[PDB]
């Protein structure tokens, strides 16, 4: 679902979280299905992805950071309440959608 | 401190005799420039000029952020520095400069002259995708902000460019687009003034859509039996959906979904329904 | 004849004013809400017109 | 994948001259006069004094 994300003028997680795209991409766009590689019965979870940031991504921007987030700029120490990770593995599964 | 005469001009293709008019981060003539070891803001981009070994971009530069350092003993290593390295990416093998940062890119570029005027030929353009907000070197030396502006350069050596936001004569230069003019009078374009601040005014609301209870209902209509809600009163952030809901299929008709963060509606009609795939 | 081209001029100019008013087949006449509804790409089509 | 429920939801937007009712997630700012300053309120975005 997160493949659609991939192209300029999108927005989204992925969009403005993990990869951004330029404006003016001059290029291509390769996708294709891996579920027999990438997925496994238990749960491939080695995958993540960042669902929060401050501020979205510069187009060609790189986020390789772990600090514990906290919505109200607060000195967080672990996760709990108004404390999360900003970093949340994918699941993949082979019988899924 | 200082006043940085007619410096500060790099290319921003080629060309050659075209005279052509740029917009684009450039230090304004007759700027002013500090004098200097301390965390130095990058801002938008520097003029450095000037012993001195290399560089430190980075942000935060503890460990916690990804820093590029450029030094010679060539090398230029960007990986997560303590002020060793760890899951990191790029690596390879008077003065005066010019670092930029777009689209991930750092551009430098470099000049050199037994010290006037010279532009700065470009030197590299680093795939680095690095947030930069600050800066140190590694061992006076001056440093000056670049501003979004107008210039015209000359031109496949860039030769007596002019910035058109400093003099009437210049802006007169600008508009006519010629460094050699006749006596007479001419109308003139406005290069004087751009804005630089920003005034947001939005209405009085903090209240949140309920986004997730109604994405969340157990029960939905048939198609043929579509209901219809009138949202009012909230603040539409899809966001903090962001941990849920992967959303399938998100196209925006008349709006743009990026601008969907910005703008403010006076009617927001909701109508909802289950389809097959 | 005077008063004929002073009108002349009045009307013309007036009548670039008000072309303004037009949007040219694009979603708007107005550059404000088209950038500050449609996004850069899409948004270049319509400066365009 | 075809034959699966597939929840769907309609938004639909009026852009109008009357009192803003859903608004984006940002933040007003103070009131700045007698300057060229770019502005937005409740959506239009310009330049102006």
């Amino acid at each position: 679902d997160d493949v659609r994300q991939i192209a300029p003028g999108q927005t989204g997680v992925i969009a403005d979280y993990n990869y951004k795209l330029p404006d003016d991409f001059l290029g291509c766009v390769l996708a294709w299905n891996t579920n027999s590689k990438d997925s496994s019965t238990s749960g491939n979870y080695n995958y993540l992805y960042r669902w929060v940031r401050r501020s979205k991504l510069n187009p060609y921007e790189r986020d390789l950071s772990n600090d514990i987030y906290s919505p109200g700029g607060q000195s967080c120490s672990a996760v709990g309440p108004n404390c999360y990770n900003p970093l949340r593995p994918y699941g993949f599964f082979t019988t899924a959608g | 401190q200082f006043l940085s005469s007619h410096r500060g001009v790099y290319y921003p293709i080629f060309r050659s005799n075209v005279l052509h008019l740029v917009q684009d981060h450039f230090l304004p003539f007759d700027s002013n420039v500090t004098r200097f070891n301390p965390i130095i803001p990058f801002r938008d981009g520097i003029y450095f000029a000037a012993v001195i070994r290399g560089w430190v971009f980075g942000s935060t530069m503890n460990n916690k952020s990804q820093s590029v350092i450029i030094m010679n003993n060539l090398v230029i290593r960007a990986c997560n520095f303590e002020l060793n390295a760890f899951n990191c990416t790029f690596e390879y093998v008077l003065r005066e400069f010019v670092f930029r940062n777009k689209d991930g890119f750092l551009h430098v570029y470099s000049g050199y002259q037994p010290i006037g005027f010279n532009a700065l030929k470009p030197i590299f353009k680093l795939p680095l995708g690095i947030n930069i907000t600050n800066f140190r070197t590694l061992l006076a030396y001056f440093v000056g902000y670049l501003k979004p502006t107008t210039f015209m350069l000359k031109y496949g050596t860039i030769t007596d460019a002019v910035d058109c936001s400093q003099n009437p004569l210049a802006e007169l230069k600008c508009s006519v687009k010629s460094f050699e003019i006749d006596k007479g009078i001419y109308q003139t374009s406005n290069f004087r003034v751009a804005p630089s601040k920003e005034v947001v005014r939005f209405p009085n609301i903090t209240n949140l859509c309920p986004f997730g209870e109604v994405f969340n209902a157990t029960t939905f209509p048939s198609v043929y039996a579509w209901e219809r809600k009138r949202i009012s009163n909230c603040v539409a952030d899809y966001s903090v959906l962001y941990n849920s809901t992967s959303f399938s299929t998100f196209k925006c008709y008349g709006v743009s979904a990026t601008k969907l963060n910005d703008l403010c509606f006076s009617n927001v009609y909701a109508d909802s329904f289950v389809v097959k795939g | 004849k005077l008063q004929d081209v002073v009108n002349q001029n009045a009307q013309a100019l007036n009548t670039l004013v008000k072309q303004l008013s037009s949007n040219f087949g694009a979603i708007s006449s107005v550059l404000n809400d088209i950038l500050s509804r449609l996004d850069k790409v899409e948004a270049e089509v319509q400066i365009d017109r | 994948v075809g034959h699966q429920p597939y929840r769907v939801v309609v938004l639909s937007f009026e852009l109008l001259n009357a009192p803003a009712t859903v608004c984006g997630p940002k933040l007003s700012t103070d009131l700045i006069k007698n300057q060229c300053v770019n502005f937005n309120f409740n959506g239009l975005t310009g330049t102006g004094v």
